[PDB]
């Protein structure tokens, strides 16, 4: 499959993006309606360079890392909008230190 | 609803009803028959006329092709369709290549006594010849003038994408329908699968044997009617299908089914062509009839199509349960 | 100014008035006043000769082939246009599929009796047919050799921006000009949109019905002369137009303009064919004629155009009050 | 649409870039100069990546960052050439953290 | 193992067997054995035919044309293939150019009396043409009609590599096929080389001179017979080569290799020809033969080849000991 | 050196010299002349023969391709190149337009009677038409059968890049040649500029007028002789630079060089056509001559330029004092 994020193009195999079938991408009617028929690529209107760590997140097999240069409320986004999940979301966590608040007994 | 309806995201306008062509055309029935079979079809709004080049070892087309001659239409109000496959004993005469594919149109084209067909039709999918060689070969016959558009047939929902990834890769011109079989009894491919090229790509359906060949028809309850489908040779493999109990087992579903169609003024063959058409994923519906008789009312099915409501569709899938995983 | 200039910013060289085709060739006029009507329009160096496929029901073209067959014209010398849509009762002849454009366009080069037109215009956009599919028809019909050029007429600035996007993306041919009507009261399309397009992506403008079918000609004020346009049949839209508030509103404008022309020293259509040639982002005038003497004082409306000061221009803009905003 | 700074493909919707409607890539008679009506695209011969923080300030909807790689006499420039105004050159300003003067009294 | 396989990754389907031309046709033999040696070979299940343009100076296609249209085979089963290099004494009618390939398959499409051959071979490598022109030239008359594929002939492995890598930039077609020889003394091209552009790009290979032109027959070990191949004139190169102590050493080694034939029930050319078809990457192997029991006995090596375990192969290798490092 | 050389980096294999075509054929000299003239020439090896369309009004391709009807040469042995640029008085029948390359090609490829030129020239760089449309025009006859190549003639060193950087973006055919005038008194664009051209993209130069009309033919020095090509009308423009100071100066750089003529055995036209092939980046020169006895000597001057040692070049360079910059 390719993938065109506003101008970048991404170009991955089709059981890398299935292997995590709850996501945008691993949704084949939640991806469909950013599908380029002229082109045959999905495009989309994001970041640039937030999207080569996404792209690893699938690759590797579930590892997040976030690029030195997009800031902490950019990156939280594109978790929030390619809906990565909380298990993803909690991932990206302690991974920058920043430990959950433990729940009150 | 409407009538005339585009052909998947296509510019070709089509009848939902079309006339085809099987062991009727140029083998069962006779030429007379035939000449009288597409006048009052062709009055009666529909366009699309189907043949291929397998069907009656090249003499339905030598059928057709006197028809339009003789009764003098215009090329331009037509649509005829030509489907590519086996047309030869030799070894190089079946298969998708670029030689078949360039020489079978050509021949296929004398036979019709036309210059081009509308739709050229790929009959089943080879594995021997690589894709790239199948879409090459398909826009050299439409840019050459011998085709207009061309479809694929009985190929799988990945086979389609992938002669669109070639195409688009290339710059050739990707496929623009499929034909795929839909009835009551098989409906598998055409509601699952189909619907989702429709959004992603744009090809169309163009569905085939509605009535089974005949079995939906209601003929075969109490046994093999004389000068029927089955009564001929060379269909074992349809008398072998109704005589079995898989068989009468849907003949005993055919029994309910008929108590609906009475209810709404219609018979069973009238619900089950405007069965297919209930959708807007479905194209076209190739009809096919023996007679006149039988032909005339089966385009009268058209208005059994707004008499079919959400509630005998909801009840039709309770007599059946083939009700596809969605 | 200049009298051959670029149909936009290709290498077609045409007249700034061209002879158009209407009501009057092949219909209202007889068939002796067409070959009087193109010889003194040919002589005085017009080479621009529109038709279409919709006039008379195909008998405009049958009419203006004729001539050319007859007065011995090298075809090398001409630039004849002709536009494709309505040409045929049946569904599967009116619109921009590839089916329709292949055939119409082969159809109607027997009744001109040519090899080839210069252009070939798509006459009104058409929804149900995907761009792709139209701008790949008129790149197969140039490359086969039945066509030159292409351009759209009544389409949009976004569609044709739309049709550009896609022929520079599949490496085809995208369009060389648009026919767009202007006239004073219709000024709205030409002047504020396609200026920006002839900068951009470098399309032309070919403006038609210069006169709004003989509104601005002056011969409307007292009512309905016998034998004009809007005494044929079929033309009640045309004088329910003049005979309405609306347009007598236009025919008291037309008297104050009536007093410009006269200080000029010449006649209201020749000022109001050179008032539309005041600019450089129209390439080409359609004109229009029922008899010779109509003619003949039009092309002379080329003098007037020097006369065309600032001043005039200035203050036509106050008697009509409707420039579009820029 | 497809902007080409020097190489680099960028290709953004137009519904983007028509939300700030004074700019130079807003305003259809300021870049109908930098057109290539070959190639379907404009063309801008600056710094490449320079552009990434540009795009992203149309995408956003009104953030400025700045990448590490390009220095402040650079990027300030391309907001002089792309003539994002004065609202957008101040909102640089406090990014850097240099606070302008407050005018005397 | 299989009797009609694929040329490489194509969707041509030929005999693994095929009738070549030479010295035979046209020349040595006459022409009423000539009709006699096609005809029951087509009866035998080969389909392919080839020759060129250089074979007799433009004769061996005039007898091989006579052939297919007094018999009054389809075109569709046959598989027609002819080289293009040297056909004319000039300067500017041998070459790879474009106005040597698009006049010469034109010249040679009237001495066949065809419309078309299916492959149509570069012959020898032009180093004077540059690559993009060849690869053009070829592509235009893919599309024009006259041919169906192309291959190259005695093209080294990195002039096959460099004739894809153009086709694949500018939207072209790449070769499908590759004629080299191979025979037990020379086996170098088709065994390290040729089996790694299979698995690559997609090539094939159609072997010529198995029988090294008589060598490897068995007819040469006392002397020259009456009647020969090297008994004719010009042909002294080949005589000089079975006359040296190389060739002798060869037929030295014929004398072993003649018990082993024995021991199979079969004869040394029956066992010479189905040692060339024991791999998968050779697709054809091209024969040649100057009377009918010559033929019949090398179409029936067909049957060897089951026979053909891996004890008499790796025996055999010990005998030529010209296995090529791997 | 060698004879036959290619043109450029193209496969086109042209004679070093070829018989042009101007005043001469058709006009100044009669028509058993030119049969005489051709069978003279083509017999000695030269086989590039070149034309235009506005010589002698479309005259001299009528005298041209009367005598290859009429000699019975074989197509493929020759090359025949043709000029497009001004074949008519209209507005449309003159320029680079795709209008004009269709229509000319077509029209001169009836006063040739052929059905193909080998090579088509643009004769003068157009300004009003964009290099995209003359690119895809003259890809458009090349692939249509109507010509093999395409080169351009008196554009400059800017407009050849132009015309190639267009070509390599929209997969087009870039030109193979450049027609650019050469002698001992304009040797500035062939020196300096064309040969950085065919190391970068690989154009060739086939220069013309080498003798600059029969003024470094020797024969004006006294005067004009009569039945010269200045004692013709429409040529003062020629006389007029001979009878001027500026030719006289010239007549007197003359002087010296008629001496080194007789010193090598040689006249002076047969220095000055082996001046020009001293060189590697011209691939051919193009000759023009009135009778026999003026042809017979002028091809003789082949073995003149082995004799052209560096020594005869370098005080040559002092005579003239024309070396352009480097
Ligand atoms: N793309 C492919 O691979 C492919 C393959 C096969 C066919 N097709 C297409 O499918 C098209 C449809 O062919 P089909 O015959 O199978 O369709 P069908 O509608 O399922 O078969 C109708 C058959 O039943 C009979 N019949 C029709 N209406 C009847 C009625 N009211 N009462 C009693 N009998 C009635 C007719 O005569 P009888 O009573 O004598 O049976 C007719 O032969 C063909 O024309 C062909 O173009 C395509
Ligand atoms: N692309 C499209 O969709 C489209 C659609 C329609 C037309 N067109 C083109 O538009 C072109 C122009 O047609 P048109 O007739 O509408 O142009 P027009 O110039 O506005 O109409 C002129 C009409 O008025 C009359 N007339 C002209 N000069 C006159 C004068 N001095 N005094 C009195 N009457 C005069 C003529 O005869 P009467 O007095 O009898 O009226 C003529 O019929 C047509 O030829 C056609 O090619 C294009
Ligand atoms: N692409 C290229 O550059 C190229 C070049 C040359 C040839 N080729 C192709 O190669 C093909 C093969 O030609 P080829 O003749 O060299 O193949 P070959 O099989 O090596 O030569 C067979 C020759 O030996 C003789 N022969 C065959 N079987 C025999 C048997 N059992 N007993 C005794 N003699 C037997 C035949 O008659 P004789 O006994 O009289 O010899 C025949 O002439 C040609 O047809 C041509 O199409 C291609
Ligand atoms: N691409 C372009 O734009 C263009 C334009 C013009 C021409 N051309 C080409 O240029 C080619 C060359 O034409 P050209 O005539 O100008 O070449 P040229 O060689 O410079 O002119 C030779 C003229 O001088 C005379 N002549 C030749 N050899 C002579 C000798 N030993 N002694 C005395 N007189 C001799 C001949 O007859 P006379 O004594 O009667 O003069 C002939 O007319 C033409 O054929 C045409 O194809 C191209």
């Amino acid at each position: 499959v390719v993938i065109n994020i506003s101008g970048l193009r991404f170009e991955t195999q089709l059981k890398t993006l299935c292997q995590f079938p709850e996501t945008l991408l691993g949704d084949p009617k939640r991806r469909m309606r950013y599908f380029d028929p002229l082109r045959n690529e999905y495009f989309f209107d994001r970041n640039r360079p937030s999207f080569d760590a996404i792209l690893y997140y699938y690759q590797s097999g579930g590892r997040i890392r976030r690029p030195v240069n997009v800031p902490i409320d950019i990156f939280s986004e594109e978790i929030r909008f390619y809906q990565l999940g909380e298990e993803a979301m909690e991932k990206f966590r302690e991974d920058e230190g920043f430990l959950r608040e433990e729940e009150r007994p | 609803l409407q009538f005339y309806r585009n052909l998947g995201k296509s510019g070709l306008r089509v009848s939902c009803l079309g006339l085809g062509t099987w062991v009727t055309f140029g083998g069962q029935i006779t030429d007379e028959m035939a000449e009288q079979l597409m006048t009052l079809a062709y009055d009666n709004g529909i366009n699309l006329f189907d043949t291929a080049e397998v069907y009656a070892a090249g003499k339905a087309e030598v059928v057709l092709g006197n028809i339009i001659k003789k009764k003098g239409w215009r090329r331009s109000s037509l649509v005829i369709t030509t489907k590519i496959f086996w047309g030869g004993k030799a070894e190089t005469e079946r298969g998708l290549s670029r030689k078949h594919i360039i020489e079978g149109l050509k021949a296929s084209l004398e036979r019709l006594q036309l210059e081009y067909v509308d739709v050229v039709f790929a009959n089943r999918p080879d594995p021997n010849t690589p894709m790239e060689e199948t879409v090459r070969a398909m826009t050299h016959v439409i840019n050459q003038g011998m085709a207009m558009y061309w479809g694929t047939s009985r190929w799988s929902s990945m086979e389609i994408m992938e002669a669109y990834s070639v195409a688009r890769q290339f710059n050739l011109t990707p496929p623009i329908c499929e034909q795929a079989e839909y009835h009551m009894f098989q409906r598998e491919k055409v509601e699952v699968q189909l619907p989702e090229l429709f959004h992603k790509i744009g090809v169309g359906a163009m569905t085939w044997s509605p009535l089974a060949c005949g079995i939906v028809s209601g003929k075969y309850d109490s046994g093999i009617p004389p000068y029927s489908r089955a009564s001929l040779k060379g269909y074992q493999w349809l008398k072998d299908k109704i005589l079995s109990e898989e068989g009468r087992r849907q003949q005993a579903k055919l029994k309910e089914l008929q108590a609906i169609a009475e209810r709404l003024g219609c018979t069973l063959p009238q619900l089950a062509i405007a069965w297919c058409l209930r959708n807007e994923g479905v194209s076209s519906v190739l009809l096919g009839a023996s007679n006149a008789d039988q032909l005339m009312e089966n385009i009268g099915a058209i208005q059994v199509l707004p008499k079919l409501s959400s509630s005998i569709i909801h009840e039709i899938d309770s007599i059946l349960g083939n009700k596809p995983y969605s």
